[PDB]
């Protein structure tokens, strides 16, 4: 019984443990997105991709940039996070691009 | 004479479908107000146009179209050359990367990875992109076809769409370097050709060696 | 047994790491697009080594003739009998074997 | 890849001593197995099928 | 920002060792990707280091 918990007792995590930090606190991986406000009333812009690693790959959005008929998917911006031209701002941006909850239909 | 010859045009095979002032028949046709002579380009040239949908040949030759397509236009435009022919190479870009990353987030849920057709709900699809030309994709994507969503020109701006078409038009001319393409789609012709040529040849091969009774 | 070569042939040349990198290869559609280390190894090995597609065809064509021969000599069995009482510990262990290569499979094209 | 050549490695041991089923025939028995030695005849047959398979 | 700097006369004393690296103007400080890259491209190299005395 010992070895077979130290054998297998290694790959075993809690996935309710809060480890993302939010506006209110700390919160679990599985009930945040992305989306979600970091310090009580921050702007997060809805993005679009550019798909060019010019400076942006990533670029602001305004009202009359789109048709009555069009779809766009947007992710968070966040300014804070720059264009790609650092290499910090280029992981910043490529953690918003890696993200499963974080893509929007805008219609 | 381009308004004269196209409202005559228009007025013989078009007032029918959508009015005289094109306003758009509460039962036979759309507005066509807003549009521009891009959508009569596309719809003419890829015979979509005067109907009772697939592509088919076009009625009217290069001409009237550029006609009816002024006059819709005096009430998006067409890309042309400094020569005043339509644009045919000009289109086509250099940034196949960038091309193909914006064909896979936009265009590729509907037609396939390599622009193969693709099956929507209730009888509508979305069909092959081998038939198209540069300037039919452009209008394609400019003007948003029945249930296609409309790609405005501050969404989508020229150079990413010309990076576009440059990888379409590679992805559906390019011979494949790994033997017959099986159809362009994923392991189902696979599968069907390995049950269909590989384990018959193979139970030939232990019909002919082995004995039965 | 085919499996077992092309495979041992493989692995000489893939890196299975999901670090981010840029192609800057010989495929020039995709030149500049951000993928992983595991993406890059395994387009290395179609267009780069000579023979690499050749035999990562032939290892896929052999898993699928592998999982369609399981499928077949299953059908022979039950179908003749030849898994009544000496033999069902051998049944059991066939079992087991078709499980084991259909997630070995899933494992692989992944 | 070791599990299953482990298993494969019991089945065939299996198979080799447990002998082999057959088919209902003139000279077959529940008691006996017709059919041909291993040393010139099935060796040949199983290298040739083994060399088809592989082209 | 610099993970290479330039190197006068003065920036030594008469019993100093030095490890020294080709530099190349056109390679910049590491701000950018591509120079970052550069950079790494530099320091990973096995006939690079130089000896200084
Ligand atoms: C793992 C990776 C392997 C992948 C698979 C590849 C091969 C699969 C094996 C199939 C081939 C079988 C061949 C074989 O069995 O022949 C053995 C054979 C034994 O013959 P035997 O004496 O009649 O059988 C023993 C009893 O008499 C038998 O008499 P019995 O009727 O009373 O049977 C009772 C039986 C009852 O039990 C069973 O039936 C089940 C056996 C399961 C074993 C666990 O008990 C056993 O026989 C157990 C035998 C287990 C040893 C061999 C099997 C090892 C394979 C296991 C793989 C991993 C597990 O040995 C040989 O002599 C063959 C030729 C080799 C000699 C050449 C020497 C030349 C000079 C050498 C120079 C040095 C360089
Ligand atoms: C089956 C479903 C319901 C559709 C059947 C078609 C329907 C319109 C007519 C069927 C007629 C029938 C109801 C009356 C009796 C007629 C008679 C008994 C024979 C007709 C049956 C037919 C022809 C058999 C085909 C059935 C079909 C669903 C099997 C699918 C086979 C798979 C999908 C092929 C996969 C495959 C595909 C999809 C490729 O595109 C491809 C491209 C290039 C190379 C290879 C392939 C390839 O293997
Ligand atoms: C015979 C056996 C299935 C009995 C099991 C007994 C039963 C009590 C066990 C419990 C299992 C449960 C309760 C239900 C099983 C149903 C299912 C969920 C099982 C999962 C896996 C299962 C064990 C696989 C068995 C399937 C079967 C044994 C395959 C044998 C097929 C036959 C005998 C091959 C003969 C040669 C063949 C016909 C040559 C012509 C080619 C034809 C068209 C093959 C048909 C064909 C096949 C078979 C494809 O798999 C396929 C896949 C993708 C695209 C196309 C095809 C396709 O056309
Ligand atoms: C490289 C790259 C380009 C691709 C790699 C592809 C890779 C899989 C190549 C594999 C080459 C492989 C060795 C081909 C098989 C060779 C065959 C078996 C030739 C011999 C067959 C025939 C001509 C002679 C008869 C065979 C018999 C009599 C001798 C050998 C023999 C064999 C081979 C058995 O498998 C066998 C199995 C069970 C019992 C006995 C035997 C047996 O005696
Ligand atoms: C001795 C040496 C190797 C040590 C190395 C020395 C060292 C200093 C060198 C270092 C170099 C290292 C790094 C590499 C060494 C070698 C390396 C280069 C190899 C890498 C892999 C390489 C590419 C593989 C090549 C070899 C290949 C060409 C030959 C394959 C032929 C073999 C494996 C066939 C085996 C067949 C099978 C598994 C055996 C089963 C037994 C037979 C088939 C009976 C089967 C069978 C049974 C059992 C039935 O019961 C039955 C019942 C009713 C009907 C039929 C059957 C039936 O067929
Ligand atoms: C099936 C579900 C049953 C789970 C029972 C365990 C309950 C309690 C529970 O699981 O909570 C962890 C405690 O783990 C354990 O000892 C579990 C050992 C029990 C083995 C079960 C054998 C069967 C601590 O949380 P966490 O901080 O995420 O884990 C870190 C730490 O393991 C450690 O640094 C390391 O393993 C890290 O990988 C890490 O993730
Ligand atoms: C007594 C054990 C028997 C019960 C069976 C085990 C069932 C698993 C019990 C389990 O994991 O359920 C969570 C509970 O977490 C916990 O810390 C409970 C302590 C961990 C117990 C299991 C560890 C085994 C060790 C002690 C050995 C629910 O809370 P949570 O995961 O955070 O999700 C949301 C948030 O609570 C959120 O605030 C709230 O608003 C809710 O929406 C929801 O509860
Ligand atoms: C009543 C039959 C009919 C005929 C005849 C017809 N149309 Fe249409 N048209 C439609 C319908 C219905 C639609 C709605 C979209 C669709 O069905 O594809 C449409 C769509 C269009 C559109 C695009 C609408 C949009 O929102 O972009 C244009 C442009 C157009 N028609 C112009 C023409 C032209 C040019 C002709 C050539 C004389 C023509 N129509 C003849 C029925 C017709
Ligand atoms: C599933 C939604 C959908 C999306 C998203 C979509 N398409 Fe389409 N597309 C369609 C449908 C449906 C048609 C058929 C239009 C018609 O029949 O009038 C079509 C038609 C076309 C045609 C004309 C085909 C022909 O035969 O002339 C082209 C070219 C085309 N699309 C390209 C694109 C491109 C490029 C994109 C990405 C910007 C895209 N599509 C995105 C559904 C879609
Ligand atoms: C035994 C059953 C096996 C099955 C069913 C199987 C199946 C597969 C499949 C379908 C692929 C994807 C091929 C592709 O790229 O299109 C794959 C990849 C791979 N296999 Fe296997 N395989 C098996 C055994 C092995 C073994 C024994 C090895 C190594 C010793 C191996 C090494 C590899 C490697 C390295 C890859 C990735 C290389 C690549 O995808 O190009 N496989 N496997």
């Amino acid at each position: 019984l010992g070895t077979l918990v130290a054998f297998a007792g290694g790959l075993i995590k809690n996935p309710w443990k809060p480890v993302v930090p939010t506006a209110e606190g700390k919160k679990a991986v599985l009930w945040t997105s992305g989306w979600t406000p970091r310090y009580q009333g921050e702007t997060i812009y809805l993005a679009r991709a550019t798909g060019t690693e010019d400076g942006p790959p990533f670029i602001k959005m305004r009202p009359e940039d789109m048709d009555a008929g069009g779809m766009e998917t947007v992710f968070p911006w966040r300014e804070s996070d720059g264009d790609g031209t650092t290499v910090e701002s280029h992981h910043k941006l490529q953690e918003i691009a890696m993200g499963i909850r974080n893509p929007v239909m805008l219609i | 004479a381009l308004l004269r010859t196209g409202k005559q045009l228009f007025d013989t095979s078009c007032v029918s479908c959508h009015g005289a002032n094109l306003q758009g028949v509460p039962d036979h046709g759309p507005s066509l107000i807003g549009v521009g002579e891009a959508a009569v380009y596309f719809q003419v040239s890829t015979g979509r146009m005067p109907a009772m949908a697939p592509r088919k040949d076009p009625i009217f030759d290069e001409a009237q179209i550029d006609a009816i397509g002024a006059y819709v236009q005096a009430n998006p435009t067409v890309v042309r050359n400094p020569d005043g022919s339509i644009a045919t190479q000009s289109l086509r870009g250099n940034d196949l990367g960038r091309g193909g990353d914006l064909f896979r987030l936009n265009c590729a849920s509907c037609h396939n990875f390599t622009g193969k057709g693709g099956a929507l709900s209730s009888g509508k699809y979305a069909p092959d992109l081998a038939p198209a030309n540069e300037q039919q994709i452009l209008t394609a994507m400019l003007t948003g076809p029945q249930n296609m969503p409309k790609f405005s020109n501050r969404q989508l701006s020229f150079e990413a769409k010309k990076d576009i078409i440059a990888y379409v038009k590679v992805a559906t001319e390019a011979r494949q370097p790994g033997g017959y393409l099986l159809g362009g789609f994923g392991p189902a012709p696979e599968g069907m050709a390995m049950w269909i040529i590989g384990m018959v040849a193979a139970i030939g091969l232990a019909l002919w060696i082995g004995a039965r009774s | 047994v085919v499996l077992l070569i092309t495979g041992v042939y493989l692995t000489l040349f893939f890196d299975p790491s999901m670090v981010d990198v840029t192609y800057n290869g010989v495929y020039q559609p995709l030149r500049g697009v951000e993928m992983s280390r595991a993406y890059q190894s395994a387009l290395d090995i179609s267009f780069e080594v000579r023979g690499g597609l050749f035999v990562r065809q032939i290892h896929h064509w052999a898993a699928l003739m592998f999982a369609a021969a399981i499928m077949v000599h299953l059908a022979r069995i039950f179908f003749t009998g030849a898994f009544r009482r000496p033999r069902e510990t051998n049944w059991v262990i066939g079992s087991l074997l078709l499980i084991l290569a259909m997630f070995e499979g899933y494992f692989g094209y992944s | 890849p070791g599990i299953i050549l482990a298993l494969i490695g019991l089945h065939l041991a299996l198979v080799w001593f447990q002998k082999h089923t057959q088919f209902p025939g003139p000279g077959r028995t529940e008691h006996n197995v017709v059919g041909v030695r291993v040393m010139p005849v099935f060796a040949f047959k199983s290298g040739a099928f083994f060399a088809a398979i592989v082209g």
